[PDB]
């Protein structure tokens, strides 16, 4: 609008939704957890994380995930990361299968135990998807999910502006977002490890 | 005084982006078939942590490397010769597969094959590569301990934290983590010839590359205790043992190894060393072994020095080799800015890949911190990484020369900020740290820009000499099974002649 | 193992489609009679991720496609086809194949870039620019860099050697991520504020 | 401390202090507020257009140099004008229904200086009202068929645009978006190509899984309906969502995703190493290439050579159910065009009487395109003629591209 | 109706140098080993000449290719299986090495070591490379006729002359030479394949390229009789037969051979031809040969006729084959221009190697000549090159095709000319010969312009195909020596396993 690097946004819903100047706005409850929480429980301690995806080492979004150099050079398989501190909480174990999950959806995963994941965080990095290493769900009794099983998308209303010379519609250029890091999850070890593949080849995690 | 040659390695560890694009290369190209399928040449671990094999590290376990009796004669860990060969039947000390890892691969085409009214989603779940049956789980890998992956308790086992007080490194603010890529060092002494049973294990005299003889190797597996580098794998399948071959066969024509050329951080330099045999024994030999270090570098010698050109050229060694050894980069990191050290020196194998330290994000303090030595810039007792655990690595616990090698790195840092930043001239770093503004600036040259030419200056290894390059250009190749290949006795029970060579005889002279 | 070598198509959809061929010699009319019986309809979509995948050949399968297309277009809209294909940059053509095929029936060609949260909105607020930004060498022009909620050496690792290069130069760094991240491994100095507070910081460090 | 270097730094250098961020940040709810921030830092500094400052924002390979020579072959804007661009994110929250589930209020983001009674409804309401405002694009766009519109608009006596507006106003033809579940608004041929949308990017997997696919679905929560929620004001509302909408999924790719092992058909594409194709990146200047080291093996074909296929059967298939058609086509209003320059002082909503509907200010451009089904692939395999009668552009400013053309016959043939 | 596919080629020798560019790049990647180096795959010949080996084209001597019998059945040259087996200790037609050369070298090193002192001046002198003796002379070699060496009548000898009155052209306003360079023909009715008793001989299903298994060869030394084209090449080492591989190693993956490529001159197309096996030999039994032109032709497939194509896939035709096929250069100058013509098809071995005839200088005449058809540029009736001698080498006698096809390229520089100096449209040329103008501009841009792609459209021999290409990929070229590969059967005596396979089967299915 001004032709210069813009810093005051004066658009009617810019200025509406508190945003005419940046402000401090502290994540969203997207309330995912509190409503499933305890309802199937497996026997074993569950505990609210803030789900983090930050892009993987073993792929390139979910290609490659699936290329067994990729797959031998990193955990073969589906992982999550977990603080020592919360992991010893929930009674997990360095690759322990565990299940992480929420109003959206379940994924099945083993853990990655680590010092350097702050306590109160869990990541599973970005795409290892659902095709290889996946035993079955004990959440919803189908094969496990994926990380974006635990998510949901809501839009923000800022970015659904057009018509206003910066803030115009553009292919790739404007429109709502995928944001994704706000998501918390509730996470478990596992107790029964079953494939429903009919091989009879199941485990039990005990205890 | 035997003057002999070969290509070092450097790796530049504060450039580590621990990737492992290096190891994905060697493994494409020379390790994909059954039975070295576990095996990785180059493997990069995240330290701290056991590594591959686990704890590999600890010569008490594994027996691997060199040791000074009180005579002041060395003998393998393992043992002298007859205590060697009396291991043969079953080596005590050997790692087994799941010291490595047991490889595996996953049912793929179940995903393809699944029937029709398939109960649940179809899934490929892992398979062992050693018995092709179902594995319940992966519980191991060749880079399990990536970043840190696993309790602090369990990696902190890492040999390296020997005599260190470690608690406080399992603190969240103090935490730190590095990379380590490596592969067989191509030892001046190597442990690993000196414990093979069948002398299949040699040290080329051209280029100093160190080869497992296929023909030859009889599968005895005893040398894969004597590599304290645990850098030899057994390949379970054809019955022998593999190393890194150094990528020879394009070293042999001036190229750089595939890790080297692959290495996308662009940390690995390749460079002629002259070195004198003569000396091997009574370096590694010396009594306190915080002095082979340097023991080792009185063994490297002057390129530029007419004495030792001269000899060189005496010794057989190419003109073409003893120019690149006047360029080498290796030479300048290792000899002239002392940035490089040896890895585990202490092993006795005079090893001839090399490592400059890392820097690190300065240590957790009470506040913000002040300026230091060198502005805002830290100062090497700042570090985070514990000195005394990168002394452990790289020089037998003396923390002398790994702080040179770090205050020399800071000290360039100082010197190029005032430069670019400031637009002004101030060595008071460098001084400091005894290196003078031309070196900190070819340091620089080879260290930041770091241009292809400078990291890799690999001479031929003149195949044509003492040979006959010629029948070879024009017979190689050609593979049909002439039988006569790999003697040099032209008897054959087969009657048959080489391919590759000329049987008619000049008559002219 | 992995690799797709032959046109494949669901069981259950290639059974219907044959026996629908076999009443209906235009294959146009062989869809609508598939797709307009809610029991036959519902027989090969739930039968999605339910394994039965059989060996087809491209004649088929652009059969059938075409077909589906020309009904869909013909009885709800083109705007009823769409097509899904991201990051063009990537393999240009590869992209245009499908974009011109969909564009040109008045299919719809969905965006990315906002989908996948890569848009940042305040690009185009602040900028009036969708995204452009600086080219690794430059990395190397600067004397003060901050990696901020960026994993450069596994994120960016082709690039990665101007960070840790530029660093000889005598430009100091620092590292803003919640967790020791590889990217701490090449700073000066790490800041670890808890994730999703970063404008916090940022504020602070304005004022 | 570190502020104060920074600056300190950007003032003795004149701007070469530079903050290289991703998705650590980006990817949160309130992205624009991490963004601003750290912009806000290096304009203090003077850092943004110095070489060695700056705003690094690095994420995906956004950056396709060759922009406005790649933007024809892509969307066919050699043939017709314009193309149907949608933004996705709107789309999956509508089709994939995820805003029957949402928990998260306009309301609540709201100034706290603002009018609340100013902004009700369920966040999907501020994008329909968005969409016909001109301010998004939708998809599908209308209720009705596009494809009649110009045939009962001369029926009516008048010109389809006019006709279209006035339908409009009426509410005789209506957004598809108000109705995303009646039946004849929901997309049902979707292909999908270098993209494992169920694997990776789809957000909301069991929501995709049940109303796109109609399979078995692990959401554990209730929708709206289910706890007696308050129903949108703009959109429809039914108890029993619509599931499998998709009539057909069709997916390239070399490897069997997890989006391949969800479709009805899969495609065998050719590998980077078996096709050739053009690549470019934000990191580097360069231009390079894919090259086929050789053939795609067993009876995979290059994404071109598959839809080139495809383009081919269509065009032959389609006869006697699509000939030369006209079709209404919604656009909406974009930046860097004249168009821009819509609403300068509030936001009027046509619907609600507080302004006129019109087309391309406060309403979506109403465009007419032509096409010739029976010629797609001949289109396809062709530069077409508005390269020579228009033009070319991009970002606000267009060229003669001629002598482009006339090279173009000579390097392609004709 | 089976339908197979080749790689055939074609060789437009009205372009053609004559610079043996191809023979060099052959020689040094293939036949430069003692016992092949006589041997020349590709060879380059200027007529009139007798060629390499001398006399090859006369079959009454060499006994080479086939007969047709009275009762219509085809046997070879040499004799049906019974009398061939009864030539078999002491081929009676074999070519001796004195019909290919004596090969030589030179004592290069007498010139290096002579010793001081000398009365004269050193020199290198010949030697033989089959004895290692001195040659008091060279008298032969494989080019020895190149620009028409050596006298009239000797030259004249040459097949090709008959039923011709060649008096008139030793007269030097009458002298006239052309260049013919040529390799295996790679044929379809292979006369070597059928006189080999071992079977040593086949042609390859995917691709049609003739081999000479190196294994299976017992060297009964037949075949080489039994080619009437004389491009089989006895080894006198190896004591095996060699021949032309249409650079097999190249072709497998879409390149093209190292003659076609490294031809100078431009003139060599490669592209696919789709045939019906099936009427091999009722095409190559036609009672007059006069019709195996033509014949052959037949034989070709429309590889845009969906019946073909459908065929084509239902015989195992790769896709991007009949893909290649729709654009073959060859296609179009055999089927379609009529430009291209066989080597000797009354040999009955329906070659894959054709050949589009050579324009010439006009012939003497009385005056400077009028202006003809043409207008300044030459009439097909004034060419210097005897029509009926290329009828002789190409159409078994009969002129009518080779006078279309020269007169076709006449027509398409008559139709050019009119063009690009008059800028005017005139077809009447191209009317006369039956071309129509967009005919000409397509044979224009493959013949003029000759893009790369253009000229070489060589498909993928797709290996992967009835194959394990993965093990393959992951273990191929480590030649330690396993003892294993040639055979279907895994049991083997020295108890080994191929390295490039998988040994430990899956168990999960
Ligand atoms: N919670 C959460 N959600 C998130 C994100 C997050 O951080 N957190 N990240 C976003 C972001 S940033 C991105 S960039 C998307 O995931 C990228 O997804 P995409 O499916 O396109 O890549 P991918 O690599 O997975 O897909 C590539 C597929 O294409 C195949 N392929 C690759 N090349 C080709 C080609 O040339 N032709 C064809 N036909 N196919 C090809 C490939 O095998 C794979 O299946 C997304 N959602
Ligand atoms: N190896 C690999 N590289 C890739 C990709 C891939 O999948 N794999 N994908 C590419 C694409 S498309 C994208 S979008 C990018 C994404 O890559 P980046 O932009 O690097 O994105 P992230 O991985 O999400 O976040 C980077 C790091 O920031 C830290 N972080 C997480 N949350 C926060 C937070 O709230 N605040 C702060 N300050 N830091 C935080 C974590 O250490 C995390 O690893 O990578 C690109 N390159
Ligand atoms: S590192 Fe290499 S040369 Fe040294 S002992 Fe081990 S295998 Fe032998
Ligand atoms: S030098 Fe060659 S063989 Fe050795 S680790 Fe590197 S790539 Fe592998
Ligand atoms: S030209 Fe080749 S294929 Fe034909 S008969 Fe001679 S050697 Fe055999
Ligand atoms: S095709 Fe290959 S082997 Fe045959 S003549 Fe040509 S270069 Fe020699
Ligand atoms: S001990 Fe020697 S015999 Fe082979 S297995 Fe080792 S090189
Ligand atoms: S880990 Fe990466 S930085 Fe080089 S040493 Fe290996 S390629
Ligand atoms: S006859 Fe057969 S046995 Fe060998 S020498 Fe000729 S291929
Ligand atoms: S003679 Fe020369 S013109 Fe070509 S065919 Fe051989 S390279
Ligand atoms: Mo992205």
């Amino acid at each position: 609008l001004s032709g210069r690097q813009q810093l005051y946004q004066d658009h009617q819903w810019m200025r509406d939704f508190g945003e005419s100047l940046l402000v401090y706005r502290p994540p969203i409850d997207t309330r995912s957890v509190k409503e499933v929480i305890g309802q199937k429980s497996n026997g074993n301690q569950e505990k609210a994380l803030n789900f983090l995806t930050p892009h993987q080492k073993w792929g390139i979004h979910s290609t490659y995930s699936d290329n067994l150099l990729m797959l031998t050079l990193g955990r073969g398989g589906p992982v999550v990361w977990l603080s020592e501190a919360d992991a010893k909480d929930l009674g997990i174990a360095d690759n322990d299968w565990i299940e992480v999950f929420n109003s959206n959806g379940a994924l099945t995963a083993r853990a990655v135990v680590s010092q350097r994941v702050p306590a109160g965080m869990t990541m599973m990095y970005h795409a290892q998807e659902r095709i290889v290493n996946l035993p079955g769900s004990e959440i919803t009794q189908q094969r496990g999910g994926i990380h974006n099983s635990v998510t949901r998308i809501t839009p923000k209303p800022t970015h659904m502006i057009g018509g206003y010379a910066h803030l115009a519609y553009g292919f790739n250029y404007y429109g709502t977002v995928g944001s994704n890091r706000d998501e918390f999850v509730v996470v478990r070890k596992m107790k029964n490890i079953d494939w429903l593949d009919g091989e009879g080849n199941d485990q039990v995690q005990e205890s | 005084m035997k003057i002999r040659s070969q290509v070092g390695m450097v790796l530049n560890l504060d450039k580590a982006i621990g990737c492992h694009t290096c190891s994905v290369t060697c493994k494409n190209v020379w390790t994909s078939r059954e039975g070295v399928e576990y095996a990785w040449f180059n493997n990069v671990e995240t330290k701290p942590g056991q590594g591959f094999p686990t704890d590999w590290e600890n010569q008490e376990k594994y027996k691997g490397g060199w040791i000074r009796k009180i005579n002041g004669k060395l003998q393998p860990r393992m043992g002298n010769r007859a205590m060697l060969l009396g291991k043969i039947f079953a080596n005590p000390h050997l790692p087994g597969i799941d010291d490595y890892y047991e490889p595996f691969d996953f049912d793929y085409q179940n995903l393809h094959t699944a029937p029709e009214g398939s109960k649940s989603q179809p899934i490929a779940r892992p398979r062992s590569l050693i018995t092709g049956e179902r594995m319940a789980k992966i519980e191991k890998g060749p880079n399990w301990e990536d970043d840190l992956g696993g309790e602090f308790d369990k990696l902190a086992k890492d040999k390296n934290f020997d005599n260190i007080q470690k608690a406080m490194y399992s603190q969240f603010e103090n935490t730190f983590m590095m990379y380590l890529p490596r592969l067989c060092e191509h030892c001046l002494n190597p442990a690993c010839v000196a414990t093979c049973p069948s002398g299949a294990i040699y040290k080329r005299e051209e280029d100093g590359i160190v080869l497992i003889d296929q023909d030859k190797c009889r599968g005895w597996r005893m040398c894969i205790t004597g590599c304290p580098y645990k850098k030899i794998y057994f390949n379970w399948k054809s019955g022998k043992s593999e190393k890194c071959i150094f990528c020879y066969p394009r070293i042999e024509a001036g190229q750089p190894t595939v890790c080297s050329e692959t290495c996308v951080g662009r940390i690995r330099y390749l460079g002629v060393l002259l070195y004198d045999a003569d000396a091997i024994e009574r370096a590694a030999s010396t009594e306190n072994e915080k002095d082979l270090y340097q023991r080792q570098l009185d063994v490297f010698l002057d390129p530029n020095d007419p004495k030792v050109i001269e000899q060189a050229i005496k010794d057989g060694i190419p003109l073409s080799v003893i120019e690149a050894a006047q360029q080498s980069p290796v030479y300048k990191m290792a000899m002239e800015w002392k940035l490089a050290l040896p890895l585990h020196p202490e092993y006795r194998t005079l090893p001839m890949v090399w490592y400059v330290p890392p820097l690190s994000p300065i240590q957790s303090a009470a506040d913000a911190g002040e300026l230091g030595s060198n502005g805002i810039l830290p100062d090497v007792e700042s570090l985070r990484i514990p000195v005394q655990y990168l002394a452990n690595l790289l020089t037998a616990g003396d923390t002398k020369p790994v702080l040179r090698a770090l205050k020399r790195m800071l000290a360039m840092r100082h010197y190029k900020r005032a430069e670019t930043v400031d637009g002004k001239v101030d060595t008071r770093a460098l001084e400091e740290v005894g290196l003078t503004e031309a070196q900190a600036q070819e340091m620089y040259r080879y260290l930041a820009i770091a241009n292809y030419e400078d990291r890799f200056v690999v001479p031929s290894s003149h195949r044509e000499l003492a040979r006959e390059a010629f029948p070879e250009k024009n017979g190689c190749g050609f593979t049909f099974g002439d039988g006569c290949h790999g003697s040099d006795t032209k008897f054959n029970l087969f009657n048959s002649r080489r391919i590759d060579a000329i049987d008619v005889t000049s008559k002219t002279e | 193992a992995n690799r797709l070598k032959y046109p494949m198509m669901r069981k259950r959809l290639m059974k219907m489609w044959r026996e629908a061929k076999a009443l209906h010699s235009d294959p146009v009319e062989a869809w609508a009679s598939i797709i307009e019986d809610a029991d036959k309809a519902k027989s090969f979509k739930q039968a999605r991720g339910r394994g039965g995948f059989v060996r087809s050949s491209w004649q088929e399968v652009n059969e059938l496609i075409a077909a589906s297309n020309v009904y869909t277009i013909k009885n709800y809209g083109p705007d009823r086809v769409a097509g899904f294909s991201p990051i063009p940059a990537m393999s240009m053509v590869s992209y245009a194949s499908g974009a011109r095929y969909l564009s040109l029936i008045g299919g719809t060609c969905l965006s990315f870039y906002d989908w996948y949260c890569d848009l940042p909105p305040a690009s185009p607020q602040t900028w009036g620019e969708q995204t452009d930004v600086p080219e690794s060498a430059d990395w190397y022009n600067s004397s003060y860099i901050i990696a901020w909620g960026s994993n450069v050496p596994q994120t960016r690792t082709p690039d990665a050697h101007f960070f840790t290069e530029v660093r000889y130069k005598g430009t100091k760094t620092v590292a803003v991520t919640p967790d020791y991240a590889e990217i701490a491994k090449l700073c000066d100095l790490w800041l670890a504020p808890k994730q999703g507070t970063d404008a916090a910081m940022a504020l602070a460090m304005g004022h | 401390r570190i502020a104060r270097e920074f600056a300190d730094n950007a003032d003795k250098t004149h701007g070469r202090s530079m903050i290289i961020v991703g998705a650590g940040l980006n990817h949160w709810y309130h992205l624009d507020m991490n963004y601003r921030g750290l912009i806000n830092m290096l304009i203090f500094c003077g850092c943004v257009g110095q070489s060695g400052g700056g705003w690094a924002h690095y994420v995906g390979q956004e950056k396709l140099r060759p922009q406005t020579g790649w933007q024809p072959l892509a969307f066919a804007l050699d043939w017709q004008r314009p193309a149907r661009h949608m933004n996705s994110t709107s789309y999956f929250y509508n089709h994939s229904s995820q805003w029957r589930y949402e928990t998260v209020t306009a309301e609540e983001l709201l100034s706290p200086m603002a009018d609340k009674s100013r902004y009700t409804g369920h966040l999907i309401d501020f994008n329909v009202r968005a969409e016909r405002m001109g301010w998004l694009p939708s998809a599908p766009q209308l209720g009705t068929n596009p494809l009649t519109i110009a045939g009962e608009a001369e029926k009516a006596g008048m010109n389809p645009v006019d006709y279209t507006v006035k339908s409009l106003k009426e509410g005789s033809i209506r957004f598809a978006a108000e109705q995303p579940e009646n039946g004849k608004n929901h997309p049902r041929n979707l292909f999908i190509w270098r993209s494992n949308l169920l694997g990776s990017s789809g957000k909301g997997h069991e929501f995709m899984l049940k109303y796109l696919l109609g399979t078995e679905h692990g959401i554990q929560g209730k929708d709206l309906g289910q706890q007696g929620g308050v129903k949108p004001e703009e959109v429809d509302w039914q108890d029993n969502g619509l599931e499998g909408k998709l009539d057909l999924v069709v997916t390239l790719d070399f490897r069997l995703s997890s989006t391949c092992l969800y479709s009805d058909i899969i495609l065998p594409t050719a590998t980077w190493y078996e096709k050739d194709d053009m690549n470019t990146s934000d990191m580097h200047p360069f231009i390079h290439p894919l090259s086929a080291a050789v053939d795609p093996a067993w009876e995979a074909k290059s994404d071109w050579e598959i839809y080139k296929a495809i383009a081919k059967k269509f065009s032959e298939v389609c006869v006697g159910h699509l000939g030369k058609e006209t079709d209404i086509v919604t656009l909406p209003i974009q930046h860097d065009s004249a168009a821009e320059l819509a609403q300068p002082l509030d936001v009027k909503d046509w619907k609600k009487g507080e302004c006129d509907l019109i087309p391309g200010k406060t309403a979506p451009h109403i465009m007419v395109v032509e096409r010739d089904y029976p010629a797609t692939y001949e289109r396809f395999t062709s530069i077409g003629p508005l390269m020579e009668k228009i033009g070319n552009g991009g970002k606000g400013i267009a060229w003669n591209t001629q002598s482009e053309m006339d090279l173009l016959r000579k390097l392609n043939y004709t």
